DNA sequence: CGGGTTTTCCT
């Protein structure tokens, strides 16, 4: 598997809006409790949801996949990720619905072969015989680091006007600037593998042949997220991102690193990686770290400089 | 009767929506904890033939006792109910006898999320041991069933409805069981409550009450 | 694509304004999160919005399009970019509203053959069958460089009077001086290309004929932004501008150069460009640099002298 | 050593 914790710095930003009130567009915020000597304070802090990141990742994967000739669904060629959910979706693509429970695996293989996104992204089909497939990529909310006794995040309202020669023209937009952190998980070992018990159905050999290419494409799609091509309102409110700290761990067993909420979260995850490998009888365990804010690292870790090096090293192994 | 303790560090919080407007729960139900435990062995499969119907790859761990409690402060917010408690700590206690200590420890080191995909949770430390059964008056922090009597002052008790393992099969609703939570509604925290009970396991001083 | 990062130095400036209090006219300000040796801090700093830059760019595009014989819409001929949002604009221009979803492509092509501004800068129509077209040029707020521990910017208020022979006449104006930075993105591979999915509609041949001229005009329109013809209050508060550093990159794949916040942001973006071309299986990657402050550049980089040479080189390729 | 800024406007 691949696990990662990443720390970002963003300025003059509005990527995730919410329900509009009057003539105002509001940012997405969540409540947090901060501890003080006097007591506790409740503060509202901007956040970015976990769905925009998934949409950006899926779009990048579609763009990369169509270049290498891998199959892509008809409705997913257009950036409309409904997937093969209801009968109307199946009608356009041209797949017969599953007959019964015993035939579910065949339907899963057919869907998996007719669309890469339905494989990596996962799908759910509602009906008499539902079929399930959990996503291979796990992403969490982007929340600024609650480090120390101060929250480094702000949120202001800006006033904008449209000019006209015959007045008879005003709107407001919320802008922010925070220090974001998020973590993610990916399991390249389960790519191109069906997820239902039964007997092998004709057509799995094509999946075995396409496994390597699908894994390579899925790994390549992480470059977009780690480079900052997510969110909205980029036409006039293009943000200004920057990378500060990054820890990525590759293993052969379940594991995740510490959240990037403390100033020292690499030493802890290295020690816990050592202990987990010791206890779970693992064989492979590698850690790559990119450091730009000068925090303590530890020993026994390869130090990179950019994200392209990280992607190359991830693909090689 | 063996027991194990696990310490989890949460990333942003957990979210489980009530069955049947989408309000959420305050603390994860035992079904979620049992599923998180079972993930360590059944990783990669989403449908197993139970014998009559495909319901879940978790209908086999249904006889493992589990409880959990908070150790920090958080807020419940609807904006799809969520419980924000970033960088918090969750302490989970597993009591069972089906498998030996080695298997339970191996499965305990293999927990990745609680609830939905976004609710990732790291693991910091585990403990394994043998528990003892008592029936005297004890003080506890973990939530228990409705039928358990109470001796202290009713000031920090809430009522929730959970489901049994019967709900593990799709297209079917689990039985409703009442539960009592010793939690302060705002801000979220845990408080100690003294109970008499009949069965309580000592897992290191923090007695766990089951009935 | 064409992606750029630009650094400007402005003195005694008042280009973007906000609501007034009393006899005082205020300058737009925003909060920024900055990293110092002592941690992370929050500051309030003057900024210039991105919609002013978009307005200047579109006005220059209107001028060039009228000069070169390309069609320009009736309302947009006067510098009023309501485009085709409301029904009054449609009635004035004389275009029928779409009937159903299948008619959306016809409406988009019809609007797109009358105004180059709608084609390049996108538009939106809300109704029974909404029609969207994302802008093909992306801008952001103009922020001063967040370098070191001290922000190089200052803001103050100034006193002014109006003379009269019969007293019965005093105002204040905020004036700023700073080192601004901003970045931009322009994808010319989608200009003069319909975006709504559907069948072929008569009139696309004319678009194919005019594509080359539209691309040429769109590239030429960047001279205004790269020169400094933007902002208001230029009649009495004409600013003193001077370019300091510029990096422009031409690629065949998505890419974003580093923000102009650190003194070393030209070497880093060139190294990243090389590695990204290596990893994404690209086929074209060129970089152009304008340097006037003697900072590190690198090796094997084309070095220009002015902005006109850059515009000519962009046009020729 | 005496002397230490006077008005008329403040959108």
């Amino acid at each position: 598997m691949i696990s990662g914790s990443v720390r970002f710095l963003v300025n003059l930003e509005s990527l995730n809006g919410v329900e509009s009130i009057g003539n105002l567009t509001k940012h997405r915020t969540a409540p947090v409790v901060l501890k003080t000597s006097t007591g506790y304070l409740v503060r509202y802090v901007p956040v970015i949801s976990g769905e925009a990141l998934a949409h950006a990742y899926q779009a990048s994967l579609v763009d990369i996949a169509k270049k290498e000739g891998l199959p892509v669904g008809s409705l997913s060629s257009q950036y409309e990720f409904i997937k093969f959910s209801t009968d109307e979706a199946l009608k356009i693509e041209g797949i017969k619905e599953p007959k019964d429970y015993n035939d579910a695996r065949r339907f899963e293989v057919e869907v998996m072969l007719k669309d890469v996104i339905a494989d990596v992204g996962g799908f759910m089909y509602a009906g008499g015989a539902p079929v399930r497939r959990t996503s291979r990529i796990k992403l969490g909310y982007m929340i600024p680091a609650l480090r120390g006794d101060e929250i480094p995040a702000q949120l202001e309202a800006q006033f904008h006007v449209r000019f006209s020669n015959k007045p008879v023209a005003i709107f407001n937009v919320e802008v922010s600037s925070a220090l974001y952190t998020f973590s993610f998980e990916l399991d390249e070992d389960l790519i191109a593998v069906p997820s239902t018990f039964g007997e092998k159905v004709k057509g799995e050999e094509e999946l075995e042949r396409q496994k390597a290419k699908r894994v390579k494409s899925a790994i390549k799609a992480l470059y977009s997220l780690l480079s900052g091509n997510f969110g909205g309102k980029r036409s006039r409110f293009l943000p200004s991102m920057k990378l500060m700290s990054l820890v990525v761990t590759k293993t052969d067993f379940p594991f995740m690193p510490e959240p990037a909420h403390d100033d020292d979260y690499i030493k802890t995850t290295i020690m816990r990686l050592g202990k987990a490998k010791g206890v779970l009888n693992g064989n492979l365990a590698k850690a790559y770290v990119i450091n730009n804010e000068g925090i303590e690292v530890g020993e026994g870790v390869t130090v990179l400089s950019t994200v392209e090096d990280l992607v190359v090293k991830l693909e090689e192994e | 009767m063996i027991y194990s303790k696990v310490f989890l560090k949460l990333h942003w919080g957990f979210s489980v929506v009530k069955p049947l407007a989408k309000p959420g729960f305050y603390l994860p139900p035992p079904t979620t904890l049992i599923g998180a435990l079972s993930y360590g062995k059944f990783r990669g499969v989403d449908n197993i033939n139970l014998g009559n119907v495909y319901g879940s790859p978790a209908y086999n761990f249904r006889n493992i006792m589990a409880t959990a409690r908070l150790e920090s402060e958080g807020v419940y917010t609807e904006d799809t109910g969520k419980v924000y408690i970033p960088n918090g700590r969750l302490v989970v206690v597993y009591v069972t006898d089906s498998i030996s200590k080695e298997e339970l420890e191996k499965l305990c080191w293999s927990i990745t999320r609680i609830g939905c995909k976004e609710c990732l949770a790291s693991v910091e430390n585990v403990e394994v041991g043998e528990a003892k059964k008592v029936s005297g008056r004890v003080k506890t922090r973990y939530y228990f069933r409705d039928t358990v009597k109470v001796v202290g002052r009713k000031e920090f008790l809430e009522y929730v409805t959970f489901w049994e393992e019967n709900g593990y099969i799709w297209g079917k609703e689990g039985s409703p069981v009442r539960y009592i939570l010793p939690i302060t509604t705002y801000p979220l925290a845990s408080k100690e409550v003294e109970v008499e009970a009949k069965e309580a396991y000592e897992v290191g001083g923090e007695y766990v009450v089951f009935s």
